[PDB]
C-alpha cells in the first residue's frame, strides 16, 4: 500500500524530508532521519496498533519500557530524528522503534503490559531545560521554570534576603542544609552555590562539604583576585565549578588582572557579554580563551529597542542602590553600550558564547530562557541568514547548535551531564513535550524522570481533559514521595563522602556531580569557538578576524505577543 | 547613524517646593528621581549609563523652568569623549528659564580623550527676572599621565539669552593639531552669574587669586562670566566650587552645601 | 457562595474573558488566549442564558472574525470546548473552527 | 505565515515493503459493521466475516498503521494482507494459535 | 489558553485593578494598593497596545494625580515597576513619582 | 569627616535623636540608643562594606553568625535602639555592632563566609507577635497571621465544628496527636489548649499527657466553680496555663462565686473588658487581681462607632445561637454596655490589661491584633495625650507597654517565654521585618527559626523581585523539612517524659513549656497594674482611684483603609 | 501592594460579583452565588464609600427584590455576612432576609 | 502627614572619630574611571591609581560607609584616608599582605 506523505505528515507527524517550523518563527527543522519502519508505526487510541498482542507484548515488565513516547520529533543537540523513546525506572532505555518485537521487524522498545504510553505524534520532544544562574528567592520560580520547559536549576540564595536579591551564594553549612531539605518539595532537580569570596580555604571547604555543586564569586560579596585565587585553589582540590561575576569597579583592578588570577584555570563567567560594567567591553575578550566558559543572562537576549530603557532601574534594584540615596546613583554609571549587545547576539549565533543562563528575578528572567533563546536564534537567521554549514534549505545546524546553549552546554559546565541535559540512554527522563505551534513558549506535558510533573490542565470536572479553561498544574510527578522518587539533587564529591544526604535525610534521590575541572571551552556542544575576537575601548567596536560586529534592534519579536494574555 | 539620546525636563511648582512635572527621555538618558536635601530647591541628577560618547553620539537635553523654580541640575560624573572613528559627537544643551525661576547647572568636567570629534552647544534662555547660576568645564586631554590632545577636533559653543537677545556668546573651537588658545592648559573652565553686582565681581576676583593671571571675570549686562585655563584639576576644580560657594547665598538665598553627589 | 474549585476555575476564565472583551474594545487584534477566553465566555454566557448546545455551537463560530485577531491565531485554534451550565446540568461546547 | 506549520514534500510513502502480501474478499455475514485494525490478527476475526481464513493465518490488514477496514452489513470487501514480521508469534485475539505461526 | 502561573498573577492585578478604577469612577480618593493596581494595569494595557517602554515611563506618571489619591500615598510609591509583554518581548517598565 | 544627619539617615535609618512616625499614626518612636559605631556601618549591595576582607570575615562557619539583619531599628519591650542582630542556629546570638573584627573596631556580631545579610536599613525589626486565643478552625489561619505579623499561635480546635467555632480547646487525646501533626504543615509555632471543663481530673491528666500546654474553660461546655477547681488542681499538679472564659449566664453563680472558685491561683481569663455577659461588668474588677492574667479579644478593640452595630449576629454565629430559632434569641441580651467597651482602652492604656488576644474567627480577627493593638495605642494616645512616665517628645514608653501586650506578656502567660517572645539571646530567631510607613500592617520579611518564612514577592517571571503585582507568598522557610526545622512545637513538660514527639513522629522541633504556675500580674511587662478599680453594676461608671474612666468612638482609624485594597 | 489572603479572597467574591451583576444587566434572575456575591459586593463598596455598619444593614435588603432571583434562592439565604474596611477597620455588617 | 516620615533633627555626624588620619593625592592613569568603597585596603588598590602607597598602607577611605570615591581617568583627587581598627589584620584584596598589618 501507499499514502500520500501529506496524509502520513497527519496521522504520525513528519517523516525524512518534511519541513517543520517552530513557533511563529522563521526557523524551519526538517527531520533528518526516522528511526520507524513505514506502515508499522505504534499509534494509541481505539482500535490502533497498540493492544494485547498487535502493539503490546506478552514480555514481563523486567523486559518492557515502563513509559513510551510514540512517534516523537527529538530535537536535540546530537540530531533532530524522528523516533520513540522508551523509558525504563525513570530513565530514557532507548531511542528507535517501539512495538510488539513478536509481529514487528525492528523494534528496539519493547511495549509490554508495563508500558503506559504518551502520544507524540505531530510533536516536538526536547531534553528538560537546565538553569545554571538561578537566585532562589521563593519557590515558586521552580514552577515557573518547569512551566518553561526547564527541569534543573542550579543556583544560590535563601530566599529575598538582600544577599540573594543580588548573588547565588547559599553562605554557610546551615543554610546551605536548610535550601537542600527545602529542595525536596521543589519539582525539579536542584543544584546549590556556595560563596566563594573568602580568601581562606577552610571556610570553601566547608561550605563544599556541607553539599554545594559549585562557588560562585561576585562583585557584592568582593571579586578581589585573592577571592578568586582562593576559590579556584578550593575547587580543584574538591572538582566542583567556579562560578564568576567579575567586579564592574574596577577596584583591585581592571579585567587583565582578573584573568591573570583566573590563571588558565576552568571557570565559569557571567555577564561575559559585557552588559554593562567597569570591565567591559574587555570582558567580551574573555570568550577567546579555552579555559573561559562565557555565560550570558536572558534580559540582554536579544537586542531589542526597549532593552536598554529598562537596564537601569533593573541593575539598582538588583544591586541594592536605592535611587532615594544621593551617594547611590553614583553607581548608576553602569558604562552599557548598545554595541556589546548588538554583539552578544552575534556571538551567540558564532557559537563564542556557550551557555545561556537566566540569573532569575535578578536582571533575569526565569520562565523565559528557552523562549529568549529561541527569539535571539530567529533574530540571526533573519539578519544573518543562514549559516555557513547549513545542508539543505533549513535551520538544522542553527536550531541544534542554540538548543546545546541551555540543555548541554550548562550540564557539562557543572558537571550533570553525565545524568541530565540530553535525550540519551542512561539519562534522567527529564523530557519536554511541545507542540510545533507552541515551541519554545508553552510545553504539551513536562515528563519528570518518567512522570508527568506539570500539564495543561482544563477544567478539573469537564468530561475531557481540553476544555477551558485550560492552564498549567503539577500532575502526579509532584507529590509527595511521588515528587522525591521522580527528581534529583546534585552533591558535591565531599557531600556524598560526608552522608549529607542520610544526616539531613534528603527523599529524593541523590545524583553526585563530577568532572567540573576538566571542561574547555572545546568540549562545548556546537559553541566550542574560540574566535581571535578584538575590541576597542574607545569606539566599542567588536571585531572578530578583523569584520565588524553589529546588530540591530528587534522592533517585533516571535514568541512574545502571539502566545501571552499580558 | 549615531546613537541617538533626547531628554525633555518640565518643571513647575507644586506643594510650595520644585518637582519635576515631565521627563520625556528616549535612549541612553534618564532622570530617575529629584532630591530634596534642601527646603524646596530640587535637586536633579541626570544620568547617562553609557560611561562616555563614542563618535556619532548625539545627546539632546532640554529644561524648561516655571515660573518661581529653584532646581539644582547635576551629573553624577565626568562625561568622557572617547576618541572618534571619524564621526563627531554632538552635545546640545538647551534650558530655558521662565521669569523668577532659579536653576544652578553644575555639570561635571567633560573629559576630551585624544583624537575626540566632538561638538558641544549649551544655550540658556533667560527673562529679566530669571536666575541663572551655571560652569562649564573641560578637560583637554589627560594632563597627568602626559597626554594632551594632540589631535582630534572639539567646538564648545556657550550661549546666553535674556528676553531674546544674545547677552554673550562664548566660542571655544579646537583644530586637529597643536592647540594655541589652551596655551599648555588642559583646563578651560567658564562660570556664568545672570543677576550679579559690582561687589560679587570683586569677591569672585578676590577668589580667583591662587588661580593666577588665567583667570578672568567681566562683569557685562548684569552677567557676570569667569574664564579661566588651568593645569592641575586641584585648583581648578577648588575655584569653581569657591565661586559657586561665594554666589550662592547672593543668587539663591541658600546655604552653600554641596551636593551630596559630589562625595563631599 | 459555597463556591466550588471548578467555579473558581470559571472566573479565571471569566477574568481573562474580561481582559480580552476590553482589549477588542479598544481595538486591537487578539491573540491565541485572548480569542479562546472570549469565545469560552461567549458560550458559557449563552448557556447561562438557556441556548441549547446545538446552537451555542453554531453561534460560537461568529464571535470572531480573521480579521479581528492576530495572523496565524485562527489555525491555533482548531476547536474550543468549554463545559457550561445549562438549565439541564452541565455539558459540553464543542465549537469547531471558532475564527473564520 | 502560521505557527507549526508542516512543508511536507509532495509524494508517496510506501507501506511495508519488502513483506508477503495477499488479496482476500471478505463477506460480513452480521447485522452490523465490523472494524478491524491494522494490526490484527486477521485469521482471528469476528466470526461473521466469512474467507479462506486459512491463506490469511499469520496476515494482518495492508493498511496504514492506527486505520481500520470497515465491513458494513451484507457487503462484499476486497482487501490486502501483508504477512508478520519480526518473531511472527502472535499472542491474543480469540487464542487460536498462541504462539508461534511456523513450527 | 494554556495560562501560565504569571498571567494567572497578572490577572489578579488585572482584577485589583478593574476595582480601583471602578472606584475611581465613584469619585472616591484611591489609597495606596488601588493606586498601585491602576496605573500597573494602565502601564500594561499601554504595552499591549504597542507603546514604547520610554513612552511609558513618561505616561505612567499622569495617571494619578495628587488629589485623586489618599493624603500620604504619594510618598508611600516613590516608584513603580510592572513587568508587560512588549510585541519585543517582556520587559521591565518603573515609573518614577507616579502620582505628582 | 561628617556628613548632615538626613543624609546620615537615608543611608543608614535614624541614628540616636531621630523620631519615627509609625504607620500613617500619630506615634512618633524615638532612637534611643545605637549601638554601632559612626562610619564604620556594615551595608550590602554593589561596592560596600560588607564584601571579602571589608566586613566580612575570615572565620570559620562556627565562628560566624548564620543571618545578619544589618542596620536594624529594634523596637521591644526593652527599648528602641539601632543595631544589628545576629542569628546563628536558627536563634538570635547577639545584638550589637556587626562586622568584621579583624579591621573594624567594636564587633561583636562577627560576619563571615557563612553569614547571610538581610538589610534592614531604615526599617523597624519587633519579635513575632504572638497568639494565645486562636480557634483552630482552618489552616489557612496559620499564613493569614503569618502574613500579619503573628509566628506563635496558642489555641485548640480540631476543624470547622461546632466546637471549635465557639472555644479553643482540643478535645482528647486523639484529636490532640491529630493537631500535633497536622501542626507539622503550618509554618508557625503551634501551642495546643485542651478541653478543662471536667469535675473528674483523670481526663485532665490524659489530656495534658497528650501534649496540651494548658486547659481552656468554657462557658459553652460549662464553666462552673467545680469544673475550674478541677482544672486548676491538674494544672497546679502538671504545670500547665488554665485560660478561662467565664459563664455568661450567672447559672452556677454570680462572679463573686468563680472568683472564689478561682482561689488566688493564677489564672488567664479571657474576656476580662466585660464586652458582654451576665458577669459583665464586675469581671473588669478581676483585672486588680495579682492572679488573674486580663486578656481582651480585638474586636472592641478599639472603641468605634461601629463596634456596637456588628456585636449581635457576630456573637449569636460564634456561640451556634440559631436566629431562625425562637428561643435562641433570648441568648441575644448580651449585656454590652458601650460604657466597658470605652474603658477597656483606657485599662490597656493604664497597662491593667496584659494581653492581646485574637479569639480568631470566633468573636475575633486573627490577622488583626498587631494592626488593632497600635490602633488602640493611637486613639489613646490621641484622646489622653502622653503618658505621665514618657521622657523626652516621642511615645518610646507607649510604644513598649503595647509592644509588650502581644509579643512577651502572651509568652510570659503560657510559659514560652524562654525560648520566643522578645528579641534577646537565645531566643528562637522569630522575626518581623516592616517598612516605617507600613509598621504594623504589612511586614516587609517574616523571618521564621532564622529562616525568611513569607515575604512580599512580585512577579516570579520578573527579571527583579519588586513589579508588580507584589502580594505575600511563603518562602523556603515553610517547605517540608525546612519548615520543620525552623518551627518549634510546644508540649507540656509530661507529653515531652512521655514520648509523645517520637510516638507521633513529630518532624518539628519540640520545646517544652514551663513557668506557667508562677507567673502573676507583676511578672508582666509594662502591664503590672493592679488599679483600685471599682464599677457600678446600675451606672456602668468605671473607676479607678475615683476617677471616671471613658473613652470616645472612633470616627477614623489609622491603618485600616490606607493600605487594604477591600 | 502587598496583597494580603484575605485581599485576594475578596478580589474574589467581586469578581464573582462582577458575573453577578453582569447577568442581572442582561436581564436574568439571578441563582444563589450570584444573589450573595451581588449584595456581598454592595456591601463592601458600601462601606468602601463610608457609609456606617447600621447603615449598609439597612441598605442591603434593598439590592435584589423577590423578582430579580430564581424561585426558592430568598429561602436559601436567611442572612449575609461579610467584612469590609469601614474608615475606622475591619467590622462585620450582617443583612437579615437581604431578598424580600 | 507621611506615613512612616522621619523627623531628625538638624546637625552633623562626625564619622570615625579618634583614628590616625592622613591625606593623599591619587592620580588615575587608566582609560575608565575607578570606583574605590569606603572599607577597601587603599594599599591594594587598582595599580593604575598612582599615589604614596607606603603612606597609605593599613588605610582606608575617610568616607561615609557603603559608598565609593571615583577617579575619572587623567584626573588627581585629594582623599582623606583613615586607619584600620580592631586587629588591623588585613585578608584579601591582591593578597599583597595576608596577615596583620604590624610585625
Amino acid at each position: 500500500s501507499n499514502i500520500s506523505r501529506q496524509a502520513y505528515a497527519d496521522m504520525f507527524g513528519p517523516t525524512v524530508g518534511d519541513k517543520v517550523r517552530l513557533a511563529d518563527t522563521e526557523l524551519w527543522i526538517e527531520v533528518e532521519d526516522d528511526l520507524t519502519t513505514y506502515g508499522e508505526e505504534v499509534k494509541f487510541g481505539g482500535g490502533k496498533v497498540i493492544r494485547d498482542g498487535m502493539g503490546q507484548g506478552q514480555m514481563l515488565a523486567a523486559d518492557c519500557v515502563d513509559l513510551v513516547l510514540t512517534n516523537a520529533l527529538i530535537v536535540d543537540h546530537w540530531g533532530i530524528v524522528k523516533a520513540d523513546i522508551g523509558v525504563k525506572d525513570g530513565r530514557i532505555f532507548a531511542i528507535g522503534k517501539a512495538g510488539n518485537p513478536d509481529i514487528q521487524p525492528n523494534v528496539t522498545i519493547p511495549i509490554g503490559a508495563a508500558t503506559e504510553v504518551i502520544a507524540a505524534e505531530g510533536k516536538i520532544v526536547t531534553a528538560g531545560g537546565i538553569d545554571t544562574h538561578i537566585h532562589w528567592i521563593c519557590p515558586q520560580q521552580a514552577e515557573e521554570a518547569l512551566v518553561s520547559g526547564v527541569t534543573t536549576m542550579v543556583g544560590g540564595g535563601t530566599g529575598p534576603a538582600a544577599g540573594t536579591h543580588a548573588t547565588t551564594c547559599t553562605p554557610g553549612p546551615w543554610y546551605i542544609s536548610r535550601m537542600l531539605q527545602a529542595a525536596d518539595s521543589l519539582p525539579v532537580n536542584i543544584g546549590l552555590l556556595g560563596k566563594g569570596n573568602v580568601s581562606q580555604p577552610d571556610a570553601l571547604r566547608e561550605q563544599v562539604a556541607a553539599g554545594v555543586i559549585g562557588l560562585k564569586i561576585h562583585e557584592d560579596w568582593g571579586a578581589t583576585p585573592a577571592a578568586i585565587d582562593c576559590a579556584l585553589t578550593v575547587a580543584d582540590e574538591m572538582d566542583v565549578q567556579v562560578a564568576l561575576h567579575s567586579d564592574t569597579l574596577n577596584e583591585s583592578g581592571f579585567v587583565e588582572d582578573t584573568l591573570a588570577a583566573i590563571g588558565g584555570r576552568t571557570i565559569h563567567t557571567f555577564h561575559t557579554e559585557g552588559a554593562g560594567g567597569g570591565h567591559a567591553p574587555d570582558i567580551i575578550t574573555a570568550c577567546a580563551h579555552p579555559n573561559i566558559l562565557p555565560s550570558s543572562t536572558n534580559p540582554t537576549l536579544p537586542y531589542t529597542l526597549n532593552t536598554i530603557d529598562e537596564h537601569l532601574d533593573m541593575l539598582m534594584v538588583c544591586h541594592h542602590l536605592d535611587p532615594d540615596i544621593a551617594e547611590d546613583v553614583a553607581f548608576a554609571e553602569s558604562r552599557i553600550r548598545r554595541e556589546t549587545i548588538a554583539a552578544e547576539d552575534v556571538l551567540h549565533d558564532l557559537g563564542a558564547f556557550s551557555l545561556t543562563s537566566s540569573d532569575s528575578q535578578a536582571m533575569g528572567r526565569v520562565g523565559e530562557v528557552i523562549l529568549r533563546t529561541w527569539q535571539v536564534a530567529h533574530r540571526m537567521k533573519v539578519q544573518r541568514g543562514a549559516l555557513a554549514e547549513e545542508t539543505g534549505d533549513n535551520d538544522n545546524f542553527r536550531v541544534k547548535r542554540y538548543i546545546a546553549k541551555y540543555t548541554i552546554n550548562p550540564a557539562l559546565t557543572h558537571g550533570i551531564a553525565h545524568e541530565v541535559g540530553s535525550i540519551e540512554v542512561g539519562k534522567l527522563a527529564d523530557l519536554v513535550v511541545w507542540s510545533p505551534a507552541f515551541f519554545g513558549v508553552k510545553p504539551a506535558t513536562v515528563i519528570k524522570g518518567g512522570m508527568i510533573a506539570i500539564a495543561p490542565m482544563g477544567d478539573i470536572n469537564a468530561s475531557i481533559p481540553t476544555p477551558q479553561p485550560v492552564h498549567y498544574r503539577p500532575m502526579f510527578g509532584a507529590l509527595g514521595s511521588a515528587r522525591h522518587h521522580c527528581r534529583l539533587t546534585f552533591l558535591s564529591q565531599a557531600a556524598a563522602a560526608n552522608g549529607v544526604a542520610e544526616r539531613l535525610n534528603l527523599r529524593s534521590a541523590i545524583a553526585v556531580v563530577k568532572g567540573c575541572r576538566t571542561v574547555q571551552k572545546a568540549d562545548m556542544v556546537h559553541n566550542s569557538l574560540q574566535p581571535n575576537i578584538t575590541v576597542d575601548a574607545q569606539t566599542y567596536e567588536v571585531r572578530v578576524d578583523g569584520e565588524l560586529i553589529t546588530s540591530e534592534p528587534a522592533d517585533v519579536l516571535p514568541m512574545a505577543q502571539r502566545y501571552f494574555l499580558f | 547613524k549615531g546613537w541617538q539620546a533626547t531628554l525633555d525636563l518640565r518643571f513647575h511648582q507644586a506643594g510650595g517646593k520644585t518637582v519635576l512635572a515631565s521627563a520625556q527621555h528616549v535612549g541612553p538618558l534618564t532622570v530617575q528621581r529629584p532630591f530634596y536635601p534642601e527646603e524646596e530647591t530640587c535637586h536633579l541628577y541626570l544620568l547617562h549609563p553609557p560611561g562616555g560618547i563614542v563618535g556619532g553620539d548625539e545627546l539632546t537635553i532640554s529644561a524648561q523652568l516655571a515660573p518661581g523654580c529653584h532646581t539644582l541640575i547635576t551629573m553624577p560624573g565626568a562625561s568622557k569623549f572617547y576618541r572618534s572613528s571619524g564621526a563627531q559627537a554632538l552635545v546640545r544643551q538647551q534650558l530655558t528659564l521662565a521669569p523668577q525661576a532659579t536653576l544652578e547647572w553644575l555639570p561635571q568636567d567633560a573629559i576630551f580623550f585624544p583624537g575626540a570629534n566632538a561638538r558641544l552647544f549649551t544655550t540658556f534662555h533667560l527673562c529679566a527676572s530669571s536666575r541663572l547660576l551655571a560652569w562649564d568645564l573641560l578637560c583637554l586631554g589627560r594632563p597627568v599621565i602626559g597626554e594632551t590632545f594632540s589631535h582630534g577636533t572639539l567646538s564648545n559653543r556657550l550661549e546666553v539669552w535674556v528676553d531674546d537677545e544674545p547677552l554673550l556668546v562664548e566660542r571655544l573651537q579646537l583644530q586637529e593639531g597643536e592647540l594655541s588658545s589652551v596655551a599648555e592648559r588642559p583646563w578651560v573652565g567658564t562660570l556664568l552669574c545672570y543677576p550679579a553686582t559690582d561687589a560679587l565681581l570683586d569677591g569672585v576676583r578676590d577668589a580667583l587669586a591662587p588661580l593666577g593671571l588665567y583667570a578672568g571675570a567681566s562683569l557685562t549686562d548684569r552677567l557676570l562670566t569667569v574664564r579661566f585655563l588651568s593645569d592641575d584639576n586641584l585648583i581648578c576644580q577648588r575655584v569653581m566650587r569657591d565661586v559657586w560657594q561665594f554666589l550662592r547665598p547672593h543668587l539663591t538665598g541658600k546655604s552653600p552645601v554641596l551636593p551630596r553627589i559630589w562625595l563631599t | 457562595m459555597e463556591l466550588t474549585p471548578r467555579e473558581k476555575d470559571k472566573l479565571l476564565l471569566f477574568t481573562a474573558a474580561l481582559v480580552a472583551e476590553r482589549r477588542l474594545a479598544r481595538g486591537l487584534k487578539l491573540n491565541y488566549p485572548e480569542s479562546v477566553a472570549l469565545i469560552s465566555a461567549f458560550i458559557m454566557e449563552g448557556a447561562r442564558d438557556g441556548k441549547s448546545v446545538a446552537s451555542l455551537m453554531e453561534e460560537g463560530r461568529h464571535v470572531l472574525t480573521r480579521e479581528q485577531v492576530m495572523e496565524g491565531v485562527p489555525e491555533m485554534i482548531p476547536d474550543i470546548q468549554v463545559e457550561a451550565t445549562f438549565p439541564d446540568g452541565s455539558k459540553l461546547v464543542t465549537v469547531h473552527n471558532p475564527i473564520i | 505565515m502560521i505557527p507549526g506549520e508542516y512543508h511536507v514534500k509532495p509524494g508517496q510513502i510506501a507501506l511495508n515493503t519488502g513483506r508477503a502480501t495477499c488479496r482476500v474478499v471478505v463477506e460480513n455475514h452480521g447485522d452490523r459493521p465490523i472494524q478491524v485494525g491494522s494490526h490484527y490478527h486477521f485469521a482471528e476475526v469476528n466470526p461473521a466475516l466469512k474467507f479462506d481464513r486459512q491463506q490469511a493465518a499469520g496476515y494482518r490488514l495492508n493498511i496504514p498503521a492506527g486505520t481500520a477496514v470497515r465491513f458494513e452489513p451484507g457487503q462484499k470487501r476486497e482487501v490486502e494482507l501483508v504477512a508478520f514480521a519480526g518473531h511472527r508469534a502472535v499472542f491474543g485475539f480469540r487464542g487460536e494459535v498462541m504462539g508461534p505461526l511456523e513450527v
